[PDB]
C-alpha cells in the first residue's frame, strides 16, 4: 500500500503462485477512525487480461479516503478466500497490509517541568494514593509500583549459545556466524539483571 | 531529623574519648549485658525510602526519649546477634566471600536495611557523682555496624568500626538513680563498604 502524493490509496498486488490464478481470492478493504469502521469494500485480484495469473503483478486505485480531522486513520487490505475449501471456511484470511492515513498528529500538551517544593506530600493525586510517596492504590485497588524492569523470563533462543552473537562484528562478516559468546541469558544473569534492587533517591511535593 | 550519620565516611561523631588501652583496673564499673528491650525494623527511619517504617505518631528518632512507649516490645540478650538464636524470628545470616550483598554505590547502603532499636534501663550509684570520680565513661566493645547512641534522651555519638571498641564521654547526661540508655544499630552503613570480610554478615 502507498498514497501517490495529492493522489488516492495505491494497492500493488502480485500474484507469487507457482500455477492458480487469482480468481480465488477477493481482496477487502476498511478504514478505521481509531479503530471503527468507516468505510469499507471488496476488489478483485485481476490482471491484464482476467484474474490475476501465477507470476502477474498489477496496481490499483482505491477510492479516496480523506483523514479524520482528529484521531487516527487506517487502511486494512486483507486477500480472503471467495468459497470455502474442505480445509478452510468461505473469506479464509491468506495475508493482508496496511496504511496509516491519519492526519498530522495533535501531540498533547504536557504539564510543564516543575521545580520540586518543601513540605508535605500529597496524599493521593487523581485516581492514585499514596503513603509517604510509595502509590498503593490506583482506581479503587490496592496497587504497588511503578518498579523498574530489565529482566525477562529468557526466551529458548535467549538461552542458546550455537551460533556466535551478532554484536561484537559486523554481522555480515564470518559467513554471518556471528562471534562465539555466552547465552543471552547467562551474561543477563552474570550482571544480576534478574536481582535489580530499588533505591529510594528523594522524594518531593 | 538529620540521618546523615548513616552514610558519612568518617570515624564517628559526638562525645567520642580518645582510643586507649583495655585495661585492667579496679576503678568502679558496671556492665550493661543483659535482656534489653528490643524491635527490629525493616528499614532505617528518616531516609527517604523508609517514610512509613515507624509505628503512627513515632518521630524518626522518638525511639531516643524517656517518655516513650515500649511496653509491647520484645527483649533480646547483649551481647547476641539479632539473626543467632531466635529461631529466624528477625533475619538470619547471610553468606558472602567477596561479592557485597548490595550495590557498589558507596557511601550509599540499600532500603531494606535491618535497624534494631534497642532500650535499657539502669542504675547508676549516687557515689559516682562525687567530687572523686573526674568522669563517666560509656564503652561499647563491638557493633555490627553503624549505630547512634543516646543517654537519658540526649544523643552522646554515632559509632563505627564492627569490631573495634569505641567509648564515649556520658559524663554530663547520667544522673544518679535510674537512667535509660538508647542504642539504634543498622545492618547496613557506609562502614559496610570497610567490612567485606569472608564471613557471615
Ligand atoms: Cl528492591
Ligand atoms: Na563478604
Amino acid at each position: 500500500l502507498s498514497l501517490p502524493a495529492g493522489g488516492k490509496p495505491t494497492l500493488a498486488v502480485a500474484n507469487l503462485r507457482h500455477t492458480a490464478d487469482a480468481s480465488d481470492v477477493v481482496l477487502r478493504w476498511r478504514v478505521e477512525h481509531d479503530g471503527a469502521v468507516a468505510a469499507s469494500g471488496e476488489v478483485a485480484a485481476e490482471g491484464s487480461d482476467g484474474p490475476l495469473r501465477a507470476g502477474e503483478s498489477a496496481t490499483i486505485a482505491l477510492p479516496a479516503m480523506p483523514a479524520a480531522p482528529l484521531g487516527e486513520t487506517w487502511l486494512t487490505v486483507e486477500a480472503v478466500l471467495r468459497d470455502a475449501t474442505g480445509w478452510a471456511p468461505a473469506g479464509h484470511p491468506l495475508g493482508a497490509v496496511q496504511l496509516d492515513l491519519s492526519a498530522p498528529a495533535v501531540p498533547t500538551r504536557s504539564p510543564r517541568p516543575a521545580t520540586p517544593l518543601d513540605g508535605a506530600l500529597p496524599v493521593s493525586l487523581g485516581p492514585a494514593t499514596f503513603d509517604a510517596g510509595t502509590l498503593v492504590s490506583l482506581a479503587g485497588q490496592p496497587v504497588s509500583g511503578p518498579r523498574l524492569e530489565l529482566w525477562r523470563a529468557p526466551t529458548d533462543n535467549d538461552r542458546g549459545a550455537g551460533f556466535g552473537a551478532y554484536g561484537p562484528g559486523d554481522p555480515w562478516l564470518n559467513s554471518g556466524r556471528g562471534v562465539p559468546a555466552p547465552s543471552s541469558e547467562a551474561v543477563w544473569k552474570q550482571a544480576g539483571l534478574d536481582r535489580l534492587t530499588r533505591r529510594v533517591e528523594d522524594v518531593a511535593a | 531529623a538529620d540521618v546523615s550519620y548513616l552514610t558519612d565516611q568518617g570515624p564517628g561523631s559526638g562525645r567520642r574519648v580518645p582510643a586507649r588501652s583495655w585495661l585492667h583496673s579496679d576503678a568502679p564499673a558496671l556492665s550493661l549485658n543483659g535482656d534489653w528491650r528490643f524491635r527490629l525494623l525493616p528499614a532505617a527511619p528518616g531516609t527517604a525510602g523508609a517514610g512509613s517504617v515507624l509505628p503512627s505518631g513515632e518521630t524518626v528518632e522518638g525511639v531516643a526519649a524517656e517518655s516513650y512507649d515500649d511496653a509491647a516490645w520484645d527483649t533480646l540478650p547483649v551481647p547476641s546477634h539479632w539473626v543467632m538464636g531466635q529461631d529466624g524470628k528477625y533475619g538470619r545470616p547471610i553468606y558472602t566471600n567477596v561479592q557485597y550483598p548490595f550495590p557498589i554505590d558507596p557511601p550509599h547502603v540499600p532500603d531494606a536495611n535491618p535497624t534494631g532499636d534497642f532500650r535499657r534501663r539502669f542504675d547508676v550509684p549516687a557515689q559516682w557523682f562525687e567530687s572523686t570520680t573526674a568522669a563517666l565513661t560509656l564503652r561499647f566493645d563491638g557493633v555490627e555496624s553503624r549505630y547512634k547512641v543516646w543517654v537519658n534522651g540526649q544523643e552522646i555519638g554515632v559509632g563505627s568500626g564492627s569490631r573495634l571498641a569505641q567509648e564515649f564521654d556520658v559524663s554530663d547526661a547520667l544522673r544518679a538513680g535510674s537512667n535509660l540508655l538508647v542504642v539504634r544499630v543498622h545492618q547496613w552503613s557506609a562502614a559496610s563498604y570497610l567490612e567485606d570480610q569472608d564471613q557471615w554478615w
